């Protein structure tokens, strides 16, 4: 099918300056019949798409002038001149030149705010669960900015990939952070086979990472 | 007022079919084709189909044919994706739309998995642990099935400092935790207990953060 892919895949934004966002087709979508039928799509948090874009340039009923589109051929733009509050949320492009009609993956609009760091706790197993002969190690990593953030854990000093089970919260309404919980489970026989357990998170606010961990073997 | 009002949310096992609906109200269907779209978190919008209820004429995305059928009953003003053999990849939300209309979309979850109550599990801090002028407690929250569930901080009394992730799919049950940051000047002198509803099993859960003194 014909891809459509976007750039950026998330946009930092400020309320009154500019936003840009790209659409990229792995065909071109200029139609036989001289039209191009390229749209753009909003879509809120839980809420339906709706769009504001239809042949390439033509703003839906409504759609303040601060949207511009433009494009031919494999490329195509979103602006918005100044950024408003309700701009913010997933906007798609959506192709219909090509049968069947594709999607691009979204690029989402978040608010910029200053960097904060992390604040990272660690826990281990509760012996409830230990009971289940499973064992849980969870992480909470929360209210940091901007959303990137690598975590990883590791056993006894040694990086473990396999049993980690992550979530995100959406930016925060309030104080535009994210929060992350990652959750590393283990048989119960394996977790009493080693003592030292650490989550670990590399976030641009520090150029070393933050290292949280328990022995339990310790209080 | 035009309006496109779909179906309620579905739970269906692997296997199973599904009709989902679409009613109109403010025009005719039969004056314009009707879409239905697929929508998933991870792998994103993708068209279906369209039906032209003047004629009942259809067409279908290739990757369809085999799973999607689109009816209309015109003297109902109603569309309507029926959806067969289905599959975890067919968890969803379906759309349908017409001209520049969308609707309310319609939640479709299939699986295979029985009905499970969740393991709540306490995520203790140190009392001895002094960690800043906040305290951070939390409750695992482990294979359930079906979502949703719902959690909240002594009794839904506390509310500041809580992140409940959102739920992910463990060997088709779903896990999420819950995270609650206290001031330090109140714990543990004031308890902290999460509580957790799982209306599908008849379950609610309380646990009791108890401090770990080693």
């Amino acid at each position: 099918d014909v891809v459509m892919t976007q750039t950026p895949l998330t946009l930092s934004v400020t309320i009154g300056q500019p936003a840009s966002i790209s659409c990229k087709s792995s065909q071109s979508l200029l139609d036989s019949d001289g039209k191009t039928y390229l749209n753009w799509l909003l879509q809120r948090p839980g809420q339906s798409p709706k769009r504001l874009i239809f042949l390439v340039s033509k703003l839906d009923s409504g759609v303040p002038d601060r949207f511009t589109g433009s494009g031919s051929g494999t490329d195509f733009t979103l602006k918005i001149s100044r950024v408003e509050a309700e701009d913010l949320g997933v906007y798609y492009c959506w192709q219909k030149t090509h049968f069947p009609q594709t999607f691009g993956g979204g690029t989402n609009l978040e608010i910029k705010r200053a960097d904060a760091a992390p604040t990272v706790s660690i826990f281990p197993p509760s012996s409830e669960q230990l009971t289940s002969g499973g064992a849980s190690v969870v992480c909470f990593l929360n209210n940091f900015y901007p959303k990137d953030i690598n975590v990883k854990w590791k056993i006894d000093g040694s990086e473990r990939q396999n049993g980690v089970l992550n979530s995100w919260t959406d930016q925060d309404s309030k104080d535009s952070t994210y929060s992350m919980s990652s959750t590393l489970t283990l048989t119960k026989d394996e977790y009493e086979r080693h003592n030292s357990y650490t989550c670990e998170a590399t976030h641009k606010t520090s150029t070393s990472p933050i290292v949280k961990s328990f022995n339990r073997n310790e209080c | 007022e035009v309006q496109l009002q779909q179906s309620g949310a579905e739970l269906v096992r692997s296997g199973a079919s599904v009709k989902l609906s679409c009613t109109a109200s403010g025009f005719n269907i039969k004056d314009y084709y009707m879409h239905w779209v697929k929508q998933r978190p991870e792998q994103g919008l993708e068209w279906i189909g369209w039906i032209d209820p003047e004629n009942a004429d259809t067409e279908y995305a290739p990757k369809f044919q085999g799973k999607a059928t689109m009816t209309a009953d015109t003297s109902s003003n109603t569309a309507y994706l029926q959806l067969s053999s289905l599959t975890s990849e067919d968890t969803a939300v379906y759309y349908c739309k017409t001209g520049d209309y969308w609707g309310q979309g319609t939640t479709l979850t299939v699986s295979s998995a029985k009905t499970t109550p969740p393991s709540v599990y306490p995520l203790a801090p140190g009392s001895a642990a002094q960690t800043n002028s906040m305290v951070t407690l939390g409750c695992l929250v482990k294979g359930y099935f079906p979502e949703p569930v719902t959690v909240t901080w002594n009794s839904g009394s506390l509310s500041s400092g809580v992140h409940t992730f959102p739920a992910v799919l463990e060997s088709d049950l779903y896990t999420l935790s819950s995270s609650v940051t206290v001031p330090s000047s109140t714990w543990p002198s004031e308890t902290v207990t999460c509580n957790v509803a799982h209306p599908a099993s008849s379950t609610k859960v309380d646990k009791k953060i108890v401090p770990r003194d080693c």
